[PDB]
């Protein structure tokens, strides 16, 4: 249960992006829009688990620049297969976050 | 005189429905259960097979019958080897 | 110009009013609404975190489907059916059979909330939820339909829920308990929170990873697209839970979550466990079942549950032990009784696979390995009668799955029994018994397949009689070893 | 003994069709397994609360047919084609909103029209949400998946109309911030006489739990009344007050409304294969018509004031 | 000796950008290899007829810039996004056509309006086709692919307008079969005084073969004149004659027109980085304005009659 | 209601008028229009058989692209680049380099017709044609762009037409002759009829078949989607040809078709021939190059040409002989001089492959096999200096491809030379010389790469000097054996 | 040249359909809408070559029935990668045909 | 004194640029061409190499020089073996 305890006591938040054209742009966006946070990426081929500690923001403006084509925030739903953390989303950005620190 | 029980055989992975007879001795019960386990999922071994109510410590006497045991239909038994 | 959603969104959910011509309780009866006496006014605090609006929904869902169907069309000739490992084909058969018509049933759970939830935001998000589950049911009938002409087992994508096949009964007993058989708030907690944020990721994304490794992009692309919808409508449960907690109903909320998670666990252990650790070819196992559980259920889901203010379930330690053990026994059972499945279980115990299993589950060879040794010996000696059953397994009165334990060197098996209203029930865990005791009126007169067999409802009382009762319409439909025992050539 | 059979070109339940099964047949037909066992709709205790509910409000409905599953949506819509159709209609409406806003349409309506909109139009969000709730109830209770599917799409259409109304209420309030737009609709729905016939109608309709009575009251009584007595009179009023957007918007909503009427009428035709059903349906229509008529009269009196 | 280099994240010509290249940059930039060799635009004999044509009408244009390729469409449209945008606008227009036809819009226009349409609207198919031909010429002659791409989309938009006009000419003729709709437009284009200024303008513009003069006359003179003197006055006339469809249609066409003006103005800005270009552009505008003004006056006189 | 296209279509192409302010010849100058003196009125008979209208076009093309991009996105992780045979990767590099920017050039051919054709229907269909070629150019830059980060040779998808690399010059000399360098009617006949109904099917559908066998569905799906557009806009040529024939211009029409088909043939023989018979892994060769030629060029295209009323080309028998022989020599050359290509040619002469070649081309081993024997011996003996050239090949003054013949037991090679205006030209066939003689002003002062080398335009005059002139910017970009001679391990 | 002559002297007309959802429906449609004509099919995986002698018709109504979803004739362009024969197409059907008989 | 010719060697598959000298004997020309063919794509063989104008029947004398031959720069020659 050491293993289980350690797995539970994480503060990882962020998007799980399904395989497709949003994977690389979302990783790059996570890096740019969260300076001074380490972004972790786990590649499972069909999806990529992208995370930061405590909070991870993706802005529409940055994602549009990294994707290279016009992009509305709601379109992320086409490729947002899951996420860790609670979510707060509007037309300008999405925030993945935890209220508690474990 | 058919008497359904649910039986767990020692070292097997599950509990199975085994229909025994009201008048079967525990020795016979054990054999009827063993039929569905030994050489299927459980290696044969030396020793005397015994019957007990599930998770119980007391073993039924070898000669005792299902009728004499007080067991009710669909109750769970284990079949185990003497320690 | 167009005005941003944030400026008008509140009006879309400004739909609660004070009833005058019927009573509030007549309009929202507790048995259907599950509001726990919390007055209408309190429900207006409900705030769905993952919003959408009708014009955005139809536009985005149009795009999602165009992608799913385009990929399917482009890959029709990729020889997946012909060239895939048979274990992978069985994984598809299992999935579509277990899932397609259950998705359609989830429309009803969403509908229950759309009509009977006192929270206006919930009623609207449930409307998109109804639409999403309609999509999922239709996708998961359309996709396997082309394989009907190849293999009668694919008929079960449609047939399974219409049958009394043991696994279909396990699926229906679960879904009818958490989706279609309870009030709207129970649905919000048990379906959208517990099942849909907790477990479905295992089957729709964990399995997608294996599908991608196996080179089945039609399937990986499909189920990962489906999960993008799940990720939105599953967000109805959290705000309900938070509202219940704020209104003095934490204990009630916690019990519902605990029940739903355990019920989901037992079902996923029999469906997803064997797929991930045995059916999927070794080279395509992205992670083990346990590793995926620790990623999705412990690392993600349980951490989210704590963040929202709930507690780890009372049965935490039992659950962890189960993750190490249960699916190995479930797999053994499904395979030994393969003739009762509508898919072809792969044994998955070649020496190379047994080494992997030992690495992922230290001690495996001294437990399940002991039984697989006997089976393997029988196969190598052509004693095929000893690899097919001549009796029924005993079945849990809650999960509808057979009663199992740990075999081999440290044998341990426990059945949890209960006398209730002049009847003897048997459960495969302390938690399953506890679930029954939480709400006996939901379960007490249900008869499991073994109960029916003993009561004379299955005639004749033989293997063949049971197979007919389970809805098998021809011999080709009954499950066989995925590789016709060709794996023995590796032993 | 079992028999050996070969693969079928389609699902076993469709294998007997002469025609090649359509997309609609493949993904829509015979999906309610809850109708298979009359004693236990759901796979639980036969007397579990939801089993008792379904046995009473679905299985025991006086509206009877031995093969509800054979029902066919005349439009044969599936999720995929509904979204194609509606993305088309909704893109059109959204384009109208954009263009009319650019042209400052709302500033050019006749003096006082904003007050008529505030009183007679904006509270429609309540009525449309009632239709949405009610449609969802028919969905969950209907005895065939092909029937329920029509109800799902109708529930979605009701939310579409609700959302139109919300958007326009907000938009109109930007030009006319002192008319109570977006502020007073609950009060009007609750207290204004012109809304009380509709509110009484819907509160009572929402508590008709028999699937057949729910369907008849909703789709054969309430919804046609809304077309005749609300939608079309609003278009006429809009024309008289130089509101050129509302009539185009309502025309799009009326396409949905006619579609709901088409499938409903097709269900009635299916039901009437059983002669007993004419008296049942007619009886329910006669039961609800007075409430529907009073609702319409009160609304129209308000719109005329 | 050669050097060893590693893979670039993008094309070698974009590798020096600071920003990650967009879809637009990747698929639009620096595609005219015909500008690489001034002595031989095309890979043939340096004095082949088409090489002589390009050397005269592209390379020797008095409109000069040392880096035309750096031009950027302000809208950064690519084929993919143009079709998304236009399927949106065109679905909207087609929905308007459908709905207004259902409502019998054409029967309700003011007495005699069909004759005004026949004389002043239907022959626009000729003018729009001239714009289409002319846009295609600027496409083929422009010295950068980013410029040519704007011209391709503008050629397509011109055909879009032509097609609108054809559809409506036919549709109007169904309600008014005795007005010459769909029958007499060539005669009007050829002989009617109100069309002669436009026809002279376009015949002359179509024979301006220098790429720069073609661009300036088309996009800075003719097209803005069409917006001011044809599109907007038709909308006003339509309003006065109870034609409510034409103004909505023209509003959609005007979106395309403003887009053409946006990229043109952006090209002018790029060109003006070279001070010499102001006099060249101004000179061409002054050369063509009189023809454009006479065309507008003649048309307006006709529309007023 | 909406009115059917058939009722209003005529008005969309009712756009011819009689010029009054400039002359008809000023508006449609022969050098740009190519109307051959046929008056405006006669051109109104032109009737495009494959029509579309603007609203249909944008809607359908939106759908086509959604499919192409969705498939690409869904298969990014299919390991094509990593797991494909290197011969297949070279096929991609060759294709995108030879095609992408040429597609964009075809926009200009379509534009030439949209402005200068006297036929109104042609001007409209050419407008959709401009749009189609824009699509094709953009698709075929976008798709390979992701591989830039993997391999500098993919840069040539963009760079090739900006270079003086020998194959890029061959491509540009051809496309500038049939697409961008001639009047509108010549474009209609040479590009839309001859090239686009005749030959492109080989590269966009024949190759798609091999791509599907190779498991590259992103590519197969892409190029087959592209060809759906080709099938529409290519239909501009037939009606032009029919109109020319009706108006007494059969001889002129026939000559243009004959010229274009031959020019296309020589280019496809060097591009598609080696791909189909050598680069594509043996297991993925759906048919041989010759078999595909007989399907697409003889069975389909030539039969269509006869149906329209034209004659088999004068050079028919020479063409048939060439199909048996030419590409084998072109392949040998491209491979021996691989260092000048931007792709990595695969030798494709393992014993298993040589057996296939012998079956598909009886006598192959006694011809090309003789040279491959010497090469193979050198490779097996590590005499690698003998497998790289120390001089230039002689090059055709028309096709820009080296001058070849049949090697081995029945050696035969012929160069067709011509003195013209004080210069000596050399052609690789009677037909190539004939093409030159049809229109010397188009060609006479063009210098091929060898001409430039001898005239002092390439400095220094060495292999390295030539490689730099050809635009190679680093050593990794120059072509090598696809398998690094690993194929020798099979010999 | 015997081989070449025989290849040229054919009267095969019909659609070449690219891999996708239109392949089976077009084959079935060709069979139904041309009774008493033999339909030949050559499967090349990325495309299928479908032919009849002299003339081959595909009607919108039949194709819609065989495809199983609403279908306008012009949509065939999404999957019509090439064709043998001359073409005559309208909203109701497409006709592939030859004027000559070889 | 550099003199470019285009040469086709017997049994090879192509024509190549070979730069010879104005004063080279046909024997020397043949050797300079052979360099780029024999043991590369053409098997070595016994016999005397001869030079002729492309497709011609007459062989140049072995001792004759390029200057004496009347050949012009960039003309095509074959290098073949005596029959
Ligand atoms: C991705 C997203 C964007 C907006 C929103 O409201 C929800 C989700
Ligand atoms: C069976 C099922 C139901 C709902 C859901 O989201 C997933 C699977
Ligand atoms: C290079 C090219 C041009 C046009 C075309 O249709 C195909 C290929
Ligand atoms: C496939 C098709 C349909 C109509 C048409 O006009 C052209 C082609
Ligand atoms: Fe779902
Ligand atoms: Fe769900
Ligand atoms: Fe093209
Ligand atoms: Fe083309």
């Amino acid at each position: 249960s050491t293993l289980a305890d350690q797995a539970l006591h994480n503060n990882n938040v962020g998007p799980i992006i399904r395989a497709g054209d949003l994977v690389e742009p979302v990783i790059e966006t996570a890096e740019i829009d969260n300076p001074g946070k380490e972004i972790t990426v786990e590649d499972r081929r069909a999806y990529v688990r992208i995370a930061a500690e405590g909070e991870l923001i993706l802005t529409r403006k940055t994602l549009e620049e990294q994707l290279g084509r016009p992009f509305n925030m709601q379109e992320l739903e086409i490729n947002l297969a899951s996420f860790a953390g609670q979510i707060q989303a509007d037309e300008d950005q999405i925030r993945f976050y935890f209220d508690k620190t474990m | 005189s058919a008497f359904p029980v649910h039986a767990a055989f020692e070292k097997d992975f599950l509990v199975q429905l085994v229909v025994v007879d009201l008048n079967d001795s525990m020795d016979q019960v054990a054999e009827k259960v063993a039929y569905h386990c030994v050489n299927r999922r459980v290696a044969p071994r030396e020793g005397v097979m015994r019957v007990r109510k599930h998770r119980s410590t007391e073993l039924f006497p070898r000669d005792m019958t299902i009728a004499e045991s007080g067991l009710n239909p669909t109750e769970v038994i284990d079949v185990v080897f003497e320690e | 110009a167009m005005h941003p959603r944030k400026d008008w969104y509140e009006l879309t959910r400004a739909t609660n009013w004070t009833p005058s011509y019927v009573t509030e309780e007549q309009l929202f009866p507790e048995r259907m609404s599950g509001h726990m006496g919390i007055p209408l006014e309190k429900w207006e605090s409900y705030d769905e975190p993952y919003k959408t609006s009708y014009p955005e929904y139809v536009s985005i869902q149009r795009e999602k489907d165009a992608g799913a169907y385009s990929v399917k069309a482009a890959l029709e000739r990729a020889k997946i059916y012909e060239n895939s490992d048979p274990g992978w084909i069985s994984t598809l058969k299992s999935h579509y059979g277990a899932i397609a018509v259950g998705e359609y049933a989830a429309v009803t759970g969403e509908g229950r909330m759309a009509r009977f939830s006192k929270a206006p935001g919930n009623r609207n998000m449930a409307t998109f939820g109804m639409m999403d589950e309609l999509r999922h049911g239709q996708l998961q009938l359309f996709f396997p339909h082309e394989y009907c002409k190849k293999d009668r087992q694919f008929d079960w994508a449609w047939r399974a829920y219409h049958s009394n096949e043991w696994a279909a009964i396990a699926a229906k007993h679960f879904f009818d308990d958490i989706i279609t058989g309870r009030d709207a708030i129970s649905v919000a907690i048990m379906l959208t929170f517990s099942f849909e944020t907790g477990f479905t990721n295992m089957q729709f994304l964990g399995l997608a990873a294996d599908a991608a490794e196996a080179g089945d992009y039609t399937f990986a692309n499909l189920i990962s697209s489906i999960q993008t919808d799940e990720s939105r409508h599953a967000q109805q449960g959290g705000p309900a839970l938070q509202l219940l907690i704020e209104n003095g109903k934490r204990e009630e909320a916690q019990k519902k979550v605990d029940m739903a998670i355990w019920r989901a666990w037992r079902l996923f252990a029999v469906l997803t466990g064997p797929v991930m650790d045995y059916y999927t070819p070794l080279e395509d196992r992205s992670q083990s079942f346990k590793e995926f559980m620790y990623e999705w259920i412990i690392g993600q889901f349980e951490r989210s549950l704590i963040d929202l203010g709930l507690d780890k379930p009372w049965y935490w330690d039992l659950f962890l032990k189960d993750i190490d053990e249960l699916h190995h026994s479930y797999h053994m059972g499904v395979w030994y009784w393969r003739t009762t499945a509508w898919w072809n279980p792969a044994a998955g115990v070649t020496p190379e696979e047994r080494d992997w299993l030992e690495e992922k589950y230290p001690g495996w060879n001294k437990r399940w390995g002991r039984c697989w040794d006997v089976i393997t010996e029988n196969v190598l000696n052509d004693r095929m009668d000893l690899v097919s059953p001549e009796t029924l397994p005993s079945v849990c009165n809650m999960s509808q799955i057979p009663l199992v334990g740990v075999p081999g060197d440290d044998w341990n098996i426990e059945v949890f029994s209960l006398e209730h209203n002049g009847r003897l029930y048997h459960f495969g865990s302390e938690v399953d018994r506890w679930v029954f005791q939480q709400d006996p009126v939901q379960y007490q007169n249900h008869m499991n397949i073994v109960d029916r067999f003993l009561a004379g409802q299955i005639q004749p009382m033989t293997l063949e009689g049971a197979l007919k009762y389970m809805g098998f319409q021809s011999i080709e439909e009954m499950g066989k070893d995925a590789h016709d025992f060709a794996w023995a050539d590796k032993c | 003994s079992f028999e050996s059979k070969k693969p079928m070109r389609t699902w076993s339940h469709l294998a007997e069709m002469r025609k090649k099964p359509s997309e609609y047949d493949i993904v829509s037909r015979k999906l309610h397994y809850s109708t298979n066992n009359p004693d236990s709709p759901w796979e639980l205790s036969p007397d579990s609360p939801m089993n008792l509910w379904y046995k009473q409000y679905r299985n025991a409905s006086p509206l009877k047919h031995d093969n509800w599953d054979a029902f066919t949506d005349p439009d044969q819509l599936v999720y995929r084609t509904y979204n194609l159709m509606q993305d088309g209609q909704e893109s059109y409406v959204q384009s109208l909103f954009d263009q009319f806003n650019e042209r400052e349409h709302d500033q050019m309506v006749r003096e006082g029209w904003e007050h008529t909109m505030a009183r007679c139009y904006s509270p429609l969000r309540y009525l449309f949400h009632c239709l949405q709730m009610s449609s969802a109830y028919v969905q969950q209770m209907a005895p065939a998946s092909t029937i329920s599917n029509c109800c799902i799409l109708q529930t979605a259409d009701s939310l579409r109309w609700l959302t139109h109304t919300a958007y326009r209420t907000h938009e109109l309030s930007l030009t006319y911030p002192d008319a109570g737009l977006g502020e007073h609709e609950r009060e009007l729905w609750e207290k204004e006489p012109g809304w009380q016939g509709l509110r009484e109608l819907m509160e009572k309709q929402l508590t008709a739990f028999d699937w057949g009575e729910a369907f008849v009251s909703l789709n054969l009584v309430v919804k046609p009344m809304i077309v005749e007595s609300i939608f079309k009179p609003l278009q006429q009023q809009a024309w008289e007050n130089n509101d050129t957007l509302l009539p185009l918007l309502i025309d799009s909503q009326l396409k949905d409304a006619e579609r709901h009427s088409r499938w409903s009428k097709a269900l009635v035709k299916h039901a009437l294969e059983n002669p007993d059903n004419h008296a049942v349906i007619e009886g329910w229509i006669e039961k609800w018509r007075p409430l529907a008529d009073r609702a319409a009269e009160a609304y129209l009196s308000m719109l005329s004031s």
